[PDB]
Formats: C-alpha cells, sequence, structure tokens
RNA sequence: UUGACCUCAAAUCAGGUAGGACUACGCGCUGAACAAUAAGCGCAGGAAAAGAAAAUAACCAUGAUUCCCUCAGUAACGGAGUGAAGCGGGAAAAGCUCAAAUUUGAAAUCUGGCAACAUUUCUUUUGUUGUCCGAGUUGUAAUUUCAA
RNA sequence: AUUGGAUAUGCCAUAUAAAGCGCUUUCGAAGAGUCGAGUUGUUUGCAGCUCUAAAUGGGUGGUAUCAUCUAA
C-alpha cells in the first residue's frame, strides 16, 4: 500500500519536501477564492482516514481562516454554511502560514442515491445530523467542548429534589 | 491399548536393547542417567514411558505442560516431534514443538492453549519460559535432556544452569542421555578416503541434476542437512522426470522404513535421506554417498565414514578442508566443467513459480536450510554471514531470495 | 436452578490463574515493513531546518549544544535523546557512503 | 562530577545610574549552505529480498473466483431468460 | 415447547448435501486417478484439481458421493 | 428550581408496562439476559458476590458456547473482563451449564436449494 | 523557491524514443476492457448453461496500492511513473522505493497515456510484471534502454536542487 | 489538422437540496449586573446529548453510555463557603463500522439515462431486470478492527 | 379497511458458494501541526501564540518499578 508511505511523510511536516510544497500550495491556495472547491484532497490518506470514499456524494471543500476559538471548527462551520445542502462528514489541516491556516472539509450530500443506499455512511441522512457543526457533534467539535473519556474530562446540583415521602 | 496401537502402526514389534533396561524402569517413575550411542533405538525408549505417564494422569490443556523435552538441533527436535506424532496417533493429549529460528510470536499463541508433551532447544524454551505470558509450566512432571554431550558442545553452558532454575525440582520426574561422557554431562546432572567439489551456492543443484543424470544406472544416496529440503528436493526432482526416492515419507515412521527397505533391495536407484535419518541406519553397498549439505555433527560424520565418496563444498567453506587435515582423513579434488552442466535453472524457477505446491515446499526448504545452517556447531567454518543468499535462493529456484526471518 | 444468589461469600480459598497477552497490548512494537516505510520516508523527506542544525552541530562535536537545542525545539528532555540517536544514525549512514 | 560549570551559552547572562559597587544587532552566524545535495544513507544499497513475509495464498494459482460468481450468475440468468445469448444476439 | 422443538428438529435434520453436476465430475476424475485413500496426492495435483481445493474439501466432496 | 416526585407512582406503571410489552414481544422466553456473578473490586465489597455485566470469553469457551452463538441465546459477553482466578472462571462456568441445562431453543428454519 | 531533489527528479522524464518503445511493448499487454471482459464471461456462461482448464492471463499492472506492493515484493521488472500528479507525494517516495528494490523504473510523460493503456482516464504509475515468453527479450531490452537513457543519464541532477 | 487528459467556463439543460416558523425539553458559541445566570446568536429531534474505555482501581478486582438512590454536604479547595468522584444499591441493557496489510487468476463496486416488469397507506409510493453512458485504479466491492 | 412479528404450506433458490469451532515448522498493518513542551487569557478542560514528537511506543494511575488503558 502507498498510504503507508503518505501517512509516514505526513509526519515530517516540514521537511526539505514538505515545507517547499506548503509554500508553494500556500501561494497558490491564497489565489483562489476563501472557500473553494477541491477537485481531490490534497492529502488523500489524510481525507480516507477521516471517512471520505472517492465516489459520487463526497465534497471535498478547501478554506482558508485568519490566526490570531478553534480555527478548524470555524473551518467547518463555514463550510457548511457555503453548501448548506450537504452534511459536514469531517476536516484536516493541509497548510498554513504566516497569515492563514488552511483546512480541507469532507462534506457529504445525503440526497444522492450513492450516499443513501449505503448503509456505512446511511446515518448522515437521518435529520438528527443536520448541521453537525453547529452543535459540536464533529470530532473537533466533541474536542472542543470537553466530551471525553476519563478523569481529565450542575443543572442537576442546583435542583433541590423533594420526594413524595421524605 | 492406544499406545500399543500407534506402535502397531509405526510399523515397530521388537525392542532394542536400550529400550529393554530402560522402559521397566521408566514406567516405575525412576530417574535414569543414560548412555546410548546414535540410532540406537532411543526414540522410543524415552518417549512412550511418558506417553503412558500422561495417560495415567489424564492431563488435559488446561493443566499446561507435564512433559518437557530438551533437543540439541532443530532437526532431531523435529524428528522427535515427528515421532511423538505417531505415537500419540489416538490420544487426546495436546502436543506442540518450540525451536530457535521459528515463529515465536505464533508459539505464544500455542503455548497459551496448553501443550502437554513440549519437544523444545534450550535457547527457545528458555526465552518461552521466562516472557510469553500465560504458559503454565507448574504443572511439569517429567523432562528429558537428550544428547547432553552434544547440547554442551553446541555452547548452552549458562543457559542449561539457567533453565533447570525456573523449572519445578519436586516431584520431577529426570532423564538425561549422553552418548559421551565428558566431565560437564555429570556436572549438569548432579544439579537436575574422501571426495569434495568446489562448487558455488548458485550452482549448487544444477551440478547434483546433472551428476545424477550421468549416474542413473547406479546406487546413490544423498545425505542433505534439513528434512523439508529432502521434502522438496525429491517432489522437485519427480517433477523433471527423475523418480527419486526420499525417506521424508509422510512423517510415518513405517513408511520410512519400508521405503529404506526398499531402497537396499533395490539394485539401483536414487534415495535422499537427512544425516540425522540415516544416523543409526545401515548403509547398504551403494556405489556412490552424496553430502549435498555441510553435515550438523562433522565429529561423528568423520566417524561414520570411515563406493564413491562425494561432498558439495561452497568456496566459502573451504576452511573445512584444513579442518579434514587436522583429522588425518585421505581426501582428493573432483573437477567439473561448466559446459555439461544442466543449464535449467531459468526452467526450474519458471516451473517452482508457476505451481503452488512447489513454490510452498521450496519457501519451507530454504527456510529449513537456513535455519540449520545457522544453528551449525562449526560457525568459523560454516558461517551464515559469509553465505550469500542470492545465490542459495537460485539453487532453490528462485529468482530473489524469499523473506524468512533468519 | 437457574438464579443467582447476591448476597455475601463464595468461598475465600483463593487460586491464581495465568493469563495470556491481549492484542492491544502489543501497540507499539515495530513492524518490519512500518520501519522499512518510516526509513525510506526519512530519506526522501529532507530535514527540518533545526534537525539540520543539530546534525552539523553533532558533526562538529559540541554534544551539550545539539541536546540543548534538540531539547529547546522537541520539549522533554526524552524527546531529544531519540532524536539525537536518530540523526547520529544518519550521520553514520551517511559517512559510511558520503 | 560536573563542576557547577557555566557554559557560554546559557539563556541567562550577566551585565538613573547604577553604579555603587561590584561583584540590539543583526549578527550573522557563518555561511551555511541551504541547499544540500541529496543523501542516499538507506537506497544506495539494494533489498535483495521481498518486504512481506506474508505466505502467497492459493488465490494466485487458481481461476478467479469473483469471475466464477459472475459466471454462474450470467449462466443463470441465461437459463431464466433474462440476459440474451452471443448466437440470439448475432441473429438478431 | 420441548415436545415441539424436537419434532421440529427431527422434521429438519437434513444436514447432508448432495453433489451437483460439477462435484460430482470434479471428484469423479480425482478419485478414478488418484485412488480412493490418498487425498493428499488428490489435493496436490495441479491438472485434474484445477480449483485447488484442500484435503479437507476433496474429503467431504467424498463423504457427499457417498451419501 | 425544585424537582417533585409526583410522577413517582406513574413511572412505576410505565415500567412495569414495557416489562409486560417485551414479554409481548417476546413470548416463552425471559425478560433479562442471565448475568455473570462477580465480585466487587474493592477491600470492604470483595467478599460479596454480585452481577457482572456479561461472561468472559475464556468462560464462554470452557462451557462450550462460542462468543458468535453466546449473545444469540441471550448469554451476555464481556471482551474486558477477565479470570484472574481459577475461583471466578469455576463460579461462572457452571452458571452457564446450568442455565443451558433449562434451555429449549427452538429450532429455525435453513434454506436448502435442490442442487448442490 | 528551490526545488528539492525528490520533486526535482520529476522534471527530467524519458525521451521521445525510448518512451516510444516503451508504450509498444505495454500496449500488447493492456487489460481486457469492460466490454471485451464482459463477452468471455457470458461465453463461459453459455457453455455453462448448455454443458461443460484456462490459462493465468497476462496484462500490465496499474493502481498506486497495488504497484507499490508489487515494488515492495520485489514482483515488479518495470515501472513508469506519471510526471504529472497532481499532488506529488503520491509519487515522490516512488522512486527511491524503487531504488531500493531494484527495480527498473522511468518517469514518463503526462498521465494520460499511461490511463489511455489501462483504459482508464489517468494512471499514476504502471507496472509490468510478468511477460509472454516471445516478448522476453523486448522487455530486457527496453529495462536496457530505460538503464542507459534514464539511470545511467541523469543520476546526478536527481541529487540536485532543481528550480530556482 | 484531429484526438486523449487537465483546467476554466456557460446554459430558462435534467434531477435534487438549503432558507422561514415553533423551541417546554437537546446541544453549541457566547455573555453582564448580581453565575459559568439573564439576555444575545447559531442548530436539532420525538427525544437530544452521551456511548462500547488512551475507564477505574490497588481488590478474591470491576467493565460502553444515560438516569435514580447512596457515597456526602464527605474528601479537596479555600475559617466561612464552594463541593465532587471510585466503590455500593437500582432502572435499562446491544453492540458495532472504518483507516492502516495486492481481488491482482481478471473493479469482483456504484450513480444516472433509456426500455420493459412489478409494487403501493398511494394511478401520488417503492423497487427489480436489461442496455448504454458516467463515477472510480490519486481506489469502488469482498475481507480485517486488536475483543483480534 | 389498513398494516407487526411469527407459524404452516406451495413455487423458486446464481451452493463450482458462504460461515462458526480444531490446529499451527507461516504472518499479524493500528489514525501528526497530533501528543507534548513554553508562554498568555477564559474556565483541570477549552482557545490563541512560539516550537514540535515516539514505537513495546504513548496515555493515566499506584512507587514513593508495577498495574491499567490503546487517543488524535
Amino acid at each position: 500500500g502507498a498510504y503507508k508511505y503518505l501517512e509516514e511523510l505526513a509526519k515530517k511536516k516540514q521537511s526539505d519536501v514538505n515545507l517547499f510544497l506548503s509554500r508553494v500550495r500556500a501561494w497558490e491556495y491564497r489565489q483562489m477564492n476563501v472557500i473553494h472547491r477541491a477537485s481531490r484532497p490534497s492529502r488523500p490518506d489524510k481525507a480516507r482516514r477521516l471517512g471520505y470514499k472517492a465516489k459520487q456524494g463526497y465534497v471535498i471543500y478547501r478554506i482558508r481562516v485568519r490566526r490570531g476559538r478553534s480555527a478548524r471548527c470555524t473551518a467547518e462551520e463555514r463550510v457548511g454554511r457555503y453548501c448548506s445542502n450537504l452534511r459536514v462528514l469531517n476536516s484536516y489541516w493541509v497548510n498554513q502560514d504566516a497569515t492563514y491556516k488552511f483546512f480541507e472539509v469532507i462534506l457529504v450530500d445525503p440526497s444522492h442515491k450513492a450516499i443513501r443506499r449505503d448503509p456505512r455512511i446511511n446515518w448522515i441522512v437521518n435529520p438528527v445530523h443536520k448541521h453537525r457543526e453547529s452543535r459540536g457533534l464533529t470530532s473537533i467539535g466533541k474536542k472542543s467542548r470537553g466530551i471525553g473519556k476519563g478523569h481529565r474530562f450542575w443543572l442537576r446540583h442546583n435542583t433541590l429534589s423533594l420526594r413524595r415521602y421524605r | 491399548e492406544n499406545i500399543q496401537k500407534a506402535i502397531k502402526e509405526m510399523g515397530f514389534e521388537t525392542m532394542t536393547e536400550i529400550q529393554k533396561r530402560s522402559i521397566p524402569p521408566l514406567l516405575a517413575g525412576r530417574d535414569v542417567l543414560g548412555a546410548a550411542k546414535t540410532g540406537s533405538g532411543k526414540t522410543l525408549a524415552f518417549l512412550i514411558p511418558t506417553i503412558e505417564m500422561l495417560y495415567a494422569l489424564k492431563f488435559k490443556p488446561r493443566n499446561g505442560t507435564g512433559v518437557i523435552i530438551i533437543s540439541p538441533t532443530r532437526e532431531l527436535a523435529l524428528q522427535i516431534f515427528g515421532v511423538a506424532k505417531e505415537l500419540l496417533k489416538y490420544h487426546h493429549q495436546t502436543f506442540g514443538i518450540v525451536i530457535g529460528g521459528a515463529n515465536r510470536r505464533a508459539e505464544a499463541d500455542k503455548l497459551v492453549k496448553g501443550v502437554n508433551l513440549l519437544v523444545a532447544t534450550p535457547g527457545r524454551l528458555l526465552d518461552h519460559l521466562q516472557n510469553t505470558k500465560g504458559f503454565v509450566f507448574r504443572n511439569l512432571r517429567s523432562l528429558v535432556i537428550d544428547e547432553a554431550d552434544r547440547i554442551l558442545e553446541i555452547g548452552f553452558e549458562d543457559e542449561m544452569r539457567q533453565i533447570m532454575k525456573i523449572l519445578p525440582s519436586e516431584n520431577r520426574q529426570t532423564l538425561l542421555f549422553s552418548a559421551t561422557q565428558t566431565t560437564k554431562v555429570e556436572d549438569l546432572a548432579r544439579i537436575s578416503e574422501q571426495g569434495y567439489v568446489v562448487v558455488d551456492s548458485d550452482k549448487r543443484f544444477l551440478l547434483l541434476f546433472s551428476f545424477l543424470k550421468r549416474n542413473l544406472k547406479k546406487k546413490v544416496i544423498v545425505f542433505m542437512s534439513s528434512c523439508a529440503s529432502v521434502k522438496y528436493m525429491a517432489e522437485l526432482l519427480n517433477y523433471i522426470d527423475l523418480p527419486v526416492l526420499d525417506l521424508h515419507g509422510k512423517q510415518k515412521q513405517q513408511r520410512r522404513t519400508n521405503t529404506f527397505f526398499e531402497f537396499c533391495n533395490a539394485e539401483k536407484g536414487i534415495l535422499l535421506c537427512t544425516n540425522v535419518a540415516a544416523r543409526g541406519l545401515d548403509i547398504p553397498a551403494v556405489d556412490w554417498i552424496v553430502q549435498y549439505d555441510p553435515p550438523d555433527d562433522p565429529r561423528d560424520y568423520i566417524h561414520r565414514v570411515g563406493g564413491k565418496s562425494l561432498m558439495f563444498l561452497a568456496p566459502s567453506e573451504l576452511g573445512f578442508l584444513r579442518y579434514l587435515k587436522t583429522a588425518k582423513v585421505s581426501l582428493n579434488e573432483f573437477e567439473f566443467p561448466a559446459n555439461k552442466v544442466a543449464n535449467v535453472q531459468s526452467q526450474l524457477e519458471k516451473l517452482v513459480s508457476k505451481n503452488y505446491y512447489l513454490q510452498q515446499s521450496a519457501k519451507d526448504g530454504y527456510r529449513s536450510y537456513l535455519q540449520a545452517y545457522a544453528s551449525y556447531s562449526l560457525k568459523s567454518i560454516f558461517d551464515i554471514n559469509k553465505l550469500d543468499l542470492a545465490k542459495v535462493a537460485k539453487s532453490f529456484g528462485f529468482a530473489h531470495p524469499p523473506n524468512v526471518n533468519i | 436452578a437457574p438464579g443467582l444468589v447476591v448476597g455475601l461469600n463464595k468461598g475465600k480459598t483463593l487460586t491464581k490463574r495465568q493469563l495470556p497477552e491481549r492484542p492491544s497490548r502489543r501497540k507499539g512494537h515495530l513492524s518490519k515493513r512500518t520501519a522499512f516505510v518510516r526509513s525510506i520516508v526519512r530519506e526522501v523527506a529532507g530535514f527540518a531546518p533545526y534537525e539540520r542544525r543539530v546534525m552539523e552541530l553533532i558533526r562538529n562535536s559540541q554534544d551539550k549544544r545539539a541536546r540543548k537545542l534538540a531539547k529547546k525545539r522537541l520539549g522533554t528532555l526524552k524527546r531529544a535523546k531519540g532524536k539525537i540517536e536518530e540523526l547520529t544514525s544518519v550521520i553514520q549512514s551517511s559517512r559510511l557512503a558520503h | 562530577e560536573i563542576d557547577a560549570g557555566y557554559s557560554s551559552d546559557s539563556s541567562t547572562e550577566d551585565v538613573n545610574l547604577y553604579i555603587n559597587y561590584d561583584i540590539q544587532s543583526e549578527i550573522p552566524d557563518e555561511n551555511f549552505d541551504p541547499y544540500p545535495d541529496y543523501d542516499d544513507f538507506f537506497t544506495n544499497t539494494v533489498r535483495e529480498t521481498p518486504l512481506s513475509s506474508a505466505p502467497e495464498p492459493k488465490r494466485r494459482f487458481a481461476p478467479s473466483k469473483h469471475e466464477q460468481k459472475r459466471i454462474l450468475q450470467l449462466a443463470y440468468a441465461i437459463r431464466k431468460g433474462r440476459i440474451l445469448t452471443s448466437e440470439q444476439r448475432a441473429e438478431r | 415447547l420441548e415436545e415441539e422443538a424436537v419434532k421440529k428438529a427431527a422434521r429438519q435434520s437434513n444436514k447432508m448435501l448432495p453433489l451437483s453436476a460439477f462435484e460430482h465430475a470434479y471428484i469423479q476424475r480425482l478419485i478414478n486417478k488418484y485412488g480412493t485413500e490418498d487425498f493428499e496426492s488428490m489435493a496436490k495435483d495441479v491438472k485434474l484439481n484445477s480449483k485447488l481445493f484442500n484435503g479437507s474439501k476433496l474429503k467431504n466432496l467424498y463423504i457427499r458421493m457417498k451419501a | 428550581y425544585v424537582k417533585t416526585w409526583f410522577n413517582q407512582p406513574g413511572r412505576k406503571l410505565r415500567r412495569r408496562q414495557a416489562r409486560q410489552t417485551k414479554a409481548a414481544k417476546i413470548a416463552p422466553r425471559p425478560v433479562e439476559a442471565i448475568r455473570p456473578a462477580v465480585k466487587p473490586p474493592t477491600i470492604r465489597y470483595n467478599m460479596k458476590v454480585r452481577a457482572g455485566r456479561g461472561f468472559t470469553l475464556e468462560e464462554l469457551k470452557a462451557a462450550g458456547v462460542s462468543r458468535r452463538v453466546a449473545s444469540t441465546i441471550g448469554i451476555p459477553v464481556d471482551h474486558r473482563r477477565r479470570n484472574r482466578s481459577e475461583e471466578s472462571l469455576q463460579r461462572n462456568v457452571e452458571r452457564i451449564k446450568v442455565y443451558l441445562a433449562h434451555l429449549i431453543v427452538f429450532p429455525r428454519k435453513a434454506g436448502q436449494p435442490k442442487k448442490g | 523557491l528551490k526545488v528539492p531533489p525528490a520533486i526535482a527528479q520529476f522534471q527530467k522524464t524519458l525521451d521521445k524514443n525510448t518512451a516510444t518503445q516503451v508504450f509498444k511493448l505495454l500496449n500488447k499487454y493492456r487489460p481486457e476492457t469492460a466490454a471485451e471482459k464482459k463477452q468471455r464471461l457470458v461465453a463461459e456462461a453459455e457453455a455453462v448453461a448448455n454443458g461443460k482448464v484456462s490459462k493465468k492471463p497476462y496484462n500490465v499492472k496499474y493502481g498506486l496500492n497495488h504497484v507499490v506492493a508489487l515494488i515492495e515484493a520485489k514482483k515488479a521488472k518495470l515501472v513508469l511513473i506519471a510526471s504529472d500528479v497532481d499532488p506529488i507525494e503520491l509519487v515522490v517516495f516512488l522512486p527511491a522505493l524503487c531504488k531500493k528494490m531494484g527495480v527498473p523504473y522511468a518517469i514518463v510523460k503526462n498521465k494520460a497515456r499511461l490511463g489511455t493503456v489501462i483504459h482508464q482516464k489517468t494512471a499514476a504509475v504502471l507496472a509490468v510484471t510478468e511477460v509472454r515468453e516471445e516478448d522476453k527479450n523486448e522487455l530486457a531490452s527496453i529495462v536496457s534502454a530505460v538503464d542507459a537513457n534514464f539511470s545511467a543519464k541523469y543520476d546526478e541532477s536527481r541529487r540536485k536542487w532543481g528550480g530556482g
């Protein structure tokens, strides 16, 4: 497989090859719009491991957000508003420079029949998943609101429970 | 008795002198220090008493290991494992073998399942008894050591005392077999005419194939270091219209004896067998004896040899010629021309790659040959590092060396 | 009869059991292919500007300088010690060839 | 022992008017090579063996099975009269 | 409930699969050449055993042929 | 903010009806699955025996039930728990075996194609 | 900017003559088209339906995961890499992996030609593992030409930082 | 000149979808005075959220989540005040899907058009079969998810 | 008049198939601008900023080596 090489190469985030490509691609991405469709993911290993499949109904959108709330969470909500017919599946960092942080969001069309007939992505079609990025139900949204397991991570206490026989 | 039926199935009715004087005392749970020569029939002497013991105590896989057998080398351990399969053909007691150079990750899962009769070597056995979690051995009640003089000759000094400190000693029955009585054997017991050919590695099989074609009308026997090599070599030769008998058989002792008997009776034919299997068998009047691989025990080999003897030696193993000088044995060098050598290497590689079982056997034979080579006592003479793995695979019918974990 | 007596006591007689290793605990074990892939990628991708600084420091002795630089960029000393050993091996492999 | 010395590159440094008692610049570093030549310290030698030690499955020495599944499915459709045969297509 | 369960299990108890036209011919060609008791040699054949069935599957083809 | 309990009798009845609604759907089989017997994890309670979550894979293997069919006959599986002592193994293997001694498993219909 | 040697190696591609000879052998080993495969399968279906042994197919190998797997297993005899893969990281390791395994390799011009061979719109990489006995000499000649025109040539610029 | 591919486009092209309202109960981003409150903003459903351990513990060990009782007005923080959690007892119980290993003896995968055949809470809804095109090898199926 | 899950009984069933449990002289991939370190706020969490990893590694506990877990 060639995704073991891509996953290992992505760890050398500022090697000679990665720094040159990040500098080149940052210049190009700044030429295009703030939110623009990506013909294919720039990180086919990272998109693949986050649920993306190269089939119809799967949409990749790139976005840049100014540096200086979470940046990844801001990318997800702005892209989800941009194409409001799609469901935001996941997102990942692709590039950054002194001014901008670039992210790609994986969106899924819940009306396409290739999505509605796939039991592995059928869950996103249900209306309880409308705008998951707006309720913090994506990976970065869950991390942002301290959702997790362990000791690392109020209304029921402020109440006075008064039983019948007390 | 299931043991008796298996013995009958194995093809054995009479007992040997070593078995006569050891089986009765063993059945009474008596520790014995034995001194029997190689190939004297010891295999039934120390295996069937502990099998009855295992049946008598009604051992189950949950109880773990109850019998432990230590063997000097892999090939001897594999033969003992093969014999134990024949003896336990009608029993519900589990058995297994762990050896150096094998899949340790697989053996840990095997040991966790629960193996009663275990055949091992000092190096691998100590590893599993220390680091393998879930390996149950607190119920060990019979330990056997074979070829103790050979074991200490290999270099297992610091391991034999180390392993005994871990294994339980109370209630445990102990056995120790040693052909030669050195000073180390009692120390451990108290605590418990030639012909050689300088042939390149990649041309080894082609020279052998050409030689066997030339001597088709004679009686030739070939000794090769591994039984897995024997199975592949016989299977490959039978696939190129060269009918050759083999002593590997189907790991059935009765078939091996039948094949040897047929070879001796026949005036012509070629038989392939290992040095260990041939050790202890009366060699008939054979026109040619061929040592395709270097012997595991050169000291035993020089005494065993003493019509025509041939030895295939790699150029990197020419130091063994100096060893033969120190042993005071006459010898001569045989030369061969490259034009008479059959150039069927390309055809051989194609045939192996096309067939599944031929390729599977070749990979097993290659792995077993390398593991046997890596465990040779004469490290200075037969160095695995000095060997070229590309040439070795070429003689086995490979374009590139298969990936084997040393 | 099927039914659980949910009270106290079952017997103080105890005997330990030997458990195998779960496959999750095998995490962190290095694969032969993974180590090969990492070595290929490490060569194909260059070195970070800070890695080049550490490598040029190691070559001209200055081991304390390299350790201090690696700790400053990476963080803990354990990460810094691993990087020095890795970059030292890179230098030795290169020096054997070029 | 370490002698409790003091390196010349430590972050800490020594030295109204503060004269009562006693006890920036753009300096470069050196002419450094920013574009070093490619250094093949791992692929200068050829690995002679395959990377994977996994055994070869029998599926690569036998006729394809998923093709056989399709063949049986196509044969069923021909029996059920769902797919026109090559002869039927030719004659039509 | 118990009587109904056993009477249904007895009725739906035919667990022996008869060989088909292809299975019958496949095992017949192997038996008529490599004997009857040797299955390992039957599986190791490459020409007659094109599907590369192992010894267990060939044994099951024999057993189902008998019944 | 005061939490009243005026619906306490109503919740008692609503849960009873859920038990009866469940029993209406699954007529002859128990409304609960069989739970193992475990020991609470502290020196204060380790002498008590309480009900566990599910049976360990080593418990199921000893009793003769594979982990793929255990759930089908109402035997929960706990992949997390393990048998550190031979007593816990014997206490819950017998619980499974007694469960299987009292179990009537109704047969299912199987599709048998006409050809081979 | 200055192009790293791993990316700069993709600017030097196989020349006109040797690439033409490469695709001439490749076009003899094109995979079966979806239409041609359907005709062959229904032909066997008609034989099965009426009344009823073949040889292993020979074709070029494509797909990135498949080809990288073949290289790692040393099963490939020639690997041809598209010179214009849009995210270059998909093939930036391929020349070095082909060097580690000792697989002959070349960087051919554009991915449309590679995709046309395999009846697709685009192929990032192609690999040849097996040829018929009559094409052994043709493949051997191309391997020598690829070595002499791509490996023997260059081999010094691929270590140099290109561009700028 | 033509073709393949890529890119940028355009179209009252065909087929879809988003907005707004209600928000008692969800979940988010916020945020004063005096409370992690009001208000503001965003997003849902019949429940929401959470969820099959990068969880506890130090025992003879437990075993996704949620809720109730208890722990306990305790430990801890800081004297006041703030104020949990593990265990224990109950309600309910259900587990799983991928990424990462070559189907390589055969992209085995999928949307759409067209044409038939059915089917309907329903002439209103759902599919099936055949054919062509497209998607897809920069990876769609089968297989695997560490409990292995 | 609509529909639930079953039962019984026909007709088809693309099984050259697909599974569970035995065994191993063969293998066993595990998620990175993330963990983490430093510094500022909000409230250990979260976020910004500078830097930036590992493979029996990493997280969290009891040791003050052992236990437990397997994140992005």
